[PDB]
């Protein structure tokens, strides 16, 4: 889960502060590529 | 007892009171020291873990890492469970070898009306494990928010 | 081929866990009780 790799701990300061992985960057599902997009009539859509 | 042991975790409430009805050890405990307690718990039966507890199961039995039937309730989100446990005197700030109490469990898994309850029997919100957490610790870490302010 | 492994008296009991240890960056040994917990849990043998 996102949650999961949120928390997932990089360091911790000298004044044992965390940084997280959430604390530098965004965490979500998303296509493992970006590039193609498709629509029915207009509509989006997915496909085989 | 072994039977008992399997009819607890099969959740087989006639065959519970069978062997109870035949006398078979309440508190018998197997290879982990799980008792026919901690079994009902564990995979959420309610009516077993009732019968069971009226016919005098020990409410604090451990295994052999120090874990007793109100943590497996609290940590696998079963709340009816883990009321009844409470109210037949299951401690609730016990701890196993590693310092973990049934709300440093309900907290990680998120389970707030179990969290609730184990504050409303007083549970200390303050109780650190081995390493030092608490349970706001871990709503925190968590980034469970909602469980965070119920912490506060 | 060769294996490493643990003689068996020393694999056989869960307490034997902390009795391994680990060499930290600055030369100390670390038992596995010191930065670890354990449990019992359920799990497959055998999945289909």
């Amino acid at each position: 889960s996102t949650e999961e790799f949120g928390k997932i701990l990089l360091k911790v300061n000298q004044d044992g502060s965390r940084v997280l992985l959430r604390d530098v960057a965004k965490i979500e599902l998303g296509g493992e590529n970006y590039d193609i997009i498709a629509e029915f009539n207009g509509q989006p859509a997915s496909g085989l | 007892g072994k039977k008992l042991l399997e009819a607890a975790r099969a959740g087989r409430d006639d065959e519970v009171r069978i062997l109870m009805a035949n006398g078979a050890d309440v508190n018998a405990a197997d290879v982990v020291g799980w008792t026919p307690l901690h079994l009902a718990a564990y995979w959420g039966h309610l009516e077993i873990v009732e019968v069971l507890l009226k016919n005098g199961a020990d409410v604090n039995a451990y295994d052999t890492l120090g874990s007793t039937p109100l943590h497996l309730a609290a940590h696998f989100g079963h709340l009816e469970i883990v009321e009844v446990l409470l109210k037949n005197g299951a401690d609730v700030n016990a701890k196993d070898d590693n310092g973990i109490t049934p709300l440093h469990l309900a907290a990680n898994r998120g389970h707030l009306e179990i969290v609730e309850v184990l504050l409303k029997y007083g549970a200390d919100v303050n109780a650190q494990d081995k390493f030092g957490k608490t349970a706001f610790d871990i709503s925190i870490n968590n980034g469970n928010e909602d469980l965070a302010e119920i912490l506060q | 081929k060769v294996y490493v492994m643990s003689e068996a008296k020393y694999r056989m009991l869960p307490d034997d866990i902390g009795d391994w240890y680990v060499r930290a960056a600055d030369g100390q040994m670390v038992p596995f009780s010191a930065f670890s917990s354990s449990r019992w849990e359920y799990g497959s043998p055998r999945l289909e």
